[PDB]
């Protein structure tokens, strides 16, 4: 079973020290599963003490949790997450404030994950292709998910370096999911003390043989309330299982309170319309990752997108998906 | 010292084939119409691949037997289906939805779910 | 917008499905006359798996068959075969080994790679 652990607004405690840190210290203590790879995601206010300072508040988690534990730090500019207890919690979206959430992945039989990150360059090649293999990426034949992030895409050629990256292990009967970000916080790769200023791809790479996926994309076309639910009634069709299954939504920092008309938690709460008692976890970023695609057991639902590769990189919208992680 | 082998690329290679002799007609035995515009197939493969050219298929002689559909079903939503049942591949598009879902049902051809048919934007 | 499906249990269930026609009367519609005992099977099945069987089916009419292999396979070496090329599963064992690869480089059925080579002992 999976477990996750929450910091909401309601522990703006005024004392020195980050809101994630201090939960994470007291919940770690009742914890009942064992960490093996850990996704964690903090707003972009409570990574500053001077003007990035970044260490400290980032090895600060890297220290709590176990050696053997995999850790992926990335910082997001807005968190969307649900608190803890059960699976019917009302999920809460959190805009500019400090929030944040861990995800502890246990030791789960028949399914791996890994880490990868590809750091950018002044000049250099591009992937020859061994890091593909080395993490996985390529040749593996049960690979189904990826979340794939991206960081620091501001500067010309590192916003085309996330449009070529992909391409190297796209076209597969994959699930790709996420974004842009602002930056990343802490990587267990125990051989490079992280360089804040450079940028990069990093994700995670599901991979197993009942690792179930689904994926919509909530494009320019919903502005209400109802034509949300009528998206998410879409995902429910896919017959993805209830339960050991988490979600995500990736979207725009120009999409929320803004964008639909004086409301918040929107897409939240059609998301636990429909799903009885799946949680959600994502983050707001400037960059957008997904397509419309089913992968399961047997089944795959690509879409022909037979131009090039232009049903990825969309911008302005919002993706789910419906990560089945076990069985 | 049973080994026993285990081959991921000998069904595929399988379908091709007879895709293949269904394409050029190398012993198709079987001729079904739907509408008008003949359709040429294998008994074995249509015997096992929907359930109702189960029914329809069996309980005859070795004599060419020529199934016609009825216009309930058309052209339409066929051609995506029968190519679907030599190559386990079947497109979609907008015109296609419909049709093609309504084909399954009257057909109950297996290992295809018309449950995820209705998630599709189009 | 146009979309794909793609399966990825079709091929085996189909091919499952032919191999339990095949196991029972219906829809076989040829005779593998072996070294005295009776053998059944698809003339779809076996053009597909090898090549010996392909140019000896096509152009012949249809009707009763019998596709006699003379006498350079075996029995112990053939059973095995025709349950490879209708549900992709071998039964190999230390006194199967040599009869299957003599069959396998004669009627040069595809789909089976020589690592039947050094899993003996």
């Amino acid at each position: 079973s999976v477990t996750w652990i929450s910091a909401g607004l309601a522990e703006a405690g005024h004392l020195e020290g980050h809101c994630l840190v201090r939960v994470v210290a007291e919940e770690l203590e009742n914890v009942r599963i064992l960490p093996h790879t850990v996704l964690y995601m903090a707003d972009s206010e409570t990574f500053i003490s001077l003007e990035e300072t970044s260490m400290e508040t980032a090895l600060a988690l890297e220290k709590l949790f176990p050696k053997q534990c995999q850790v992926l730090g990335i910082v997001t500019p807005g968190i969307v997450v649900t608190p803890m207890g059960s699976g019917s919690n009302r999920p809460q979206e959190i805009e500019i404030g400090e929030s944040g959430f861990a995800l502890l992945f246990p030791q789960i039989e028949g399914i791996k994950i890994q880490p990868f990150h590809f750091i950018k360059d002044p000049k250099n090649l591009t992937l020859e292709r061994h890091q593909l293999t080395e993490v996985g990426l390529l040749d593996n034949p049960e690979l189904r998910v990826v979340l794939v992030f991206g960081y620091n895409c501001c500067k010309v050629g590192a916003s085309n370096y996330l449009q070529q990256v992909v391409s190297t292990f796209s076209d597969m009967n994959i699930i790709l999911a996420g974004g842009q970000v602002d930056n990343l916080s802490s990587l267990t790769s125990e051989k490079n003390p992280l360089d804040i200023d450079a940028s990069g791809v990093v994700g995670l790479s599901f991979s197993g043989h009942r690792i179930q996926s689904a994926t919509v994309l909530l494009n320019e076309d919903v502005s209400d309330e109802k034509t949300a639910e009528a998206a998410m009634q879409r995902l429910k069709a896919a017959n993805i299982p209830e339960h050991n299954t988490i979600g995500f939504m990736f979207a725009c920092v120009g999409r929320g309170f803004q964008y639909y008309r004086a409301k918040g938690n929107v897409e939240a709460d059609a998301f636990r319309k429909f799903f009885p008692s799946v949680p959600l976890f994502g983050f707001f970023g400037n960059g957008e990752i997904g397509c419309d695609r089913i992968v399961t057991g047997n089944f795959i639902l690509r879409k022909c997108n037979e131009v090039k590769d232009d049903d990825l990189f969309h911008s302005y919208t919002t993706i789910m998906a419906l990560i089945h992680l076990g069985s | 010292s049973v080994f026993a082998y285990e081959s991921s690329v000998h069904s595929t290679n399988v379908l091709l084939s007879l895709n293949d002799q269904r394409k050029k007609d190398v012993l198709c035995d079987v001729t079904i119409f739907v509408e008008g515009q003949r359709f040429r197939a294998h008994r074995s493969v249509l015997a096992a691949c929907s359930s109702y050219f189960h029914s329809r298929i069996v309980g005859q002689a070795d004599g060419e037997l020529n199934i016609t559909l009825p216009e309930e079903v058309t052209v339409k939503g066929f051609e995506p289906l029968i190519q679907f049942a030599y190559t386990a591949k079947l497109i979609l598009s907008k015109e296609n939805v419909d049709e093609v879902c309504k084909c399954v049902e009257f057909l109950s051809v297996h290992n295809i779910e018309e449950s995820c048919f209705q998630f599709l934007k189009f």
